[PDB]
């Protein structure tokens, strides 16, 4: 767990050199980038629960995996599932704030595929649920913005997969 | 024409009304429209897959 500030701190001390002018010009992008980053962490945690059964609506409702027989079929199956992706989203704007994805694999994908692989969840259809999620909430906070979430929700695509 | 014996080439519509409009001879479009049998829509959605 370290955003931006932390990681450049922890890569001049594992140097043992001083700040110099490369890292105080990767706290300079991180200190203008910050505010924007602040106006989406707020403006995400504003829309949680729509950009989840919006996601949902997306792709997993009407599928298979609604009807018997799927992995979201039961009220329990579908309660862990909402449970799950406000987990993706809620991590996905922490590593936002942060700037550093350390928060994912220390976290979120430290487990994962080896609980969905025990539980029998499906992989691509949660990945999609994370795609649909990304472009939601790309949707909401802009251009910008929701490319700084996507490369986050990427990360848990990727490390997912 | 000198090759067949003859054979009833033509009802009445009285006759043809009384053999063909029986019951058991009848059809089930004969007269007024039948509508489709299809199954209900929330048996087909509440099914497996699609």
């Amino acid at each position: 767990m370290q955003d931006a500030i932390t990681s450049v701190i922890n890569s001049a001390d594992v140097q043992g050199k001083y700040l110099d002018g490369s890292a105080m010009d990767k706290l300079k992008a991180y200190f203008t980038t910050g505010a924007l980053r602040v106006r989406a962490a707020s403006t995400i945690s504003a829309n949680a629960a729509a950009i989840v059964k919006e996601a949902v609506a997306k792709s997993l409702l009407y599928s298979d995996v609604t009807r018997p027989g799927g992995n979201m079929y039961t009220t329990r199956r579908y309660a862990a599932c909402i449970r799950d992706l406000d987990y993706y989203l809620r991590y996905a704007t922490y590593a936002m704030l942060a700037g550093d994805p350390s928060i994912l694999d220390e976290r979120v994908l430290n487990g994962l595929k080896e609980t969905y692989n025990s539980l029998g969840v499906p992989v691509g259809s949660t990945v999609q649920a994370i795609q649909a999620m990304k472009e939601v909430t790309a949707g909401l906070v802009g251009a910008d913005a929701g490319r700084e979430m996507g490369v986050y929700f990427d990360y848990i695509c990727s490390g997912l997969s | 024409g000198e090759d067949t014996v003859p054979y009833e080439r033509y009802l009445t519509p009285g006759g043809y009304s009384l053999r063909q409009t029986r019951p058991g001879a009848l059809r089930e479009d004969v007269g007024v429209k039948v509508k489709v049998e299809k199954t209900a829509r929330f048996i087909e959605l509440g099914t497996s897959s699609t």
